[PDB]
């Protein structure tokens, strides 16, 4: 009913946890991660939506 | 609401942050900056 996000099938609720235990992001607002945080096998970086 | 130069009342200019706040906030603040920002919530002003 409410519960996409990025235009995907994904929950918001995994969206929002996988970003704070990944960057400690989400608190005040999403936004790219800073490059060195962020690493090859991250999570933001190979995260495809079609 | 006027009873300096507004300037300073708006921290146009004047004294920074760290300098007028009641220093238990400085505290909580530099003691929970990872987890929880605050450090853009007020403006210290520049003067050339």
């Amino acid at each position: 009913e409410g519960y996409n996000v990025a235009q995907c099938n994904m929950t918001k609720d995994w969206f929002l946890v996988q970003m704070l235990a990944n960057y400690n992001i989400g608190y005040q607002g999403f936004y790219i991660p800073e490059s060195y945080k962020d690493r090859m096998y991250s999570f933001f970086r190979n995260f495809q939506p079609m | 609401p006027s009873m300096m130069p507004q300037w300073s009342y708006m921290h146009i200019s004047g004294q920074d942050a760290s300098e007028y706040l009641s220093p238990g906030l400085v505290q909580f603040a530099r003691a929970t900056e990872t987890y929880f920002s605050l450090n853009n919530k007020f403006r210290n002003p520049t003067v050339a």
